[PDB]
């Protein structure tokens, strides 16, 4: 209460290492100097320092004392690993961005607070990393653009955690409608039909299904399409749908 | 007990526990809790607490409370071991 911590430090030093290490750990963190026990016992690869979670609203502890102590006293990459080993969603972002260790960066930027989420997102644009930026824009605010960038980087699990917030179709409807526009541009049938079914556009898959003069299944001509009859002309019946029948016989199917 | 120990003890002897939802609602509404004679252990100095609490009340909005915390920013003094210097550094050391 007189803005002082000296007797706490003296007590911590008095029986610091006599099997009474808990005494010094008590009388150092309150005193502000727990470095000496790191030199004594956490130089012995005390990898973690009891990271915590919510007690009333949230509480935490860290191996970061160990880390920044190492980083100031030379063992900087040891500190960076200790960011993972303190689960540092900030120093595994920030001080693992200063000394880049992606075993600490991405492990502590896969699911990190938007503040550090963006801070690894804005850290990772210039490396040609749309994945990193999308993997750092999952709670970072960029989501629909992050659907678009995931469409550049072909990310869908990263886009899964992007669209965790919004429409969880592993995507946005802009991406699926872009895919629909492509598949109608290609004129391809089956992937168009499947994706529009997945993107809830059965009507667009209808105009490509039964008049495609291909084999038509129960959904493919009955779910959206009203008729299982791909034969609309008697000449088509005897030539094209006859070939469809011969193919479906060669398919081993008996119904179509 | 939270506010006094956590923030006043930031220089005196460090001991901090926080509740981020409670501290965010504090960043919207905290300023008026810190009067001395309102269900308090008493004997508590809140120099750091007044300063940081006023800043927190200013920051996150509730623009009434930002102005109120401007009126209640910090005017407090470090203890008597610091009396020879915080006589001049009462307003200086913590705004």
């Amino acid at each position: 209460a007189n803005d002082s911590r000296e007797l706490i430090l003296w007590w911590g030093k008095y029986l610091e290492s006599l099997g009474e290490y808990a005494k010094a750990l008590d009388c150092y963190r309150k005193a502000g100097d727990s470095l000496s026990m790191v030199r004594i016992h956490c130089f012995q690869r005390d990898w973690k320092a009891a990271e915590d979670e919510v007690t009333n609203s949230a509480d935490n502890a860290a191996s970061f004392h160990l880390a920044r102590q190492y980083e100031a006293s030379g063992r900087i990459p040891e500190a960076i690993r200790y960011y993972t080993l303190a689960k540092r969603y900030s120093h595994g972002v920030r001080l693992a961005k200063t000394h880049e260790l992606d075993s600490d960066l991405m492990n502590l930027a896969l699911k990190s607070t938007p503040a550090v989420m963006i801070d690894t997102a804005d850290y990772l644009f210039a490396k040609g990393q749309h994945e990193k930026a999308a993997t750092l824009y999952m709670k970072g605010g960029k989501l629909s653009k992050a659907v678009e960038m995931c469409f550049q980087a072909q990310l869908f699990d990263v886009l899964q955690h992007i669209t965790d917030d919004m429409t969880p179709e592993k995507s946005d409807p802009n991406l699926y409608n872009k895919c629909a526009e492509f598949f109608m541009g290609f004129g391809h049938n089956d992937k168009a039909v499947k994706m529009l079914i997945a993107a809830q556009q059965y009507g667009r898959a209808l105009e490509l299904c039964v008049e495609h003069d291909v084999s038509i299944t129960e959904e493919m001509a009955d779910s959206m399409t009203p008729d299982k009859n791909a034969a609309v002309s008697a000449d088509e019946r005897n030539n094209v749908i006859c070939r469809i029948a011969k193919v479906a016989k060669r398919q081993g199917n008996f119904q179509l | 007990y939270y506010a006094y120990e956590v923030v006043h003890k930031s220089v005196h002897s460090p001991f901090r526990t926080t509740h981020p939802d409670t501290l965010f609602n504090a960043s919207r509404f905290l300023l008026m809790r810190l009067l001395p004679p309102r269900e308090v252990p008493l004997g508590v100095s809140v120099v750091n607490v007044v300063y940081v609490l006023a800043k927190q009340a200013v920051e996150a909005g509730a623009f009434k409370l930002a102005r109120f915390a401007y009126n209640k920013l910090q005017t407090l003094v470090l203890p008597a071991a610091w009396q020879a210097e915080v006589d001049l550094a009462s307003v200086v050391i913590r705004s």
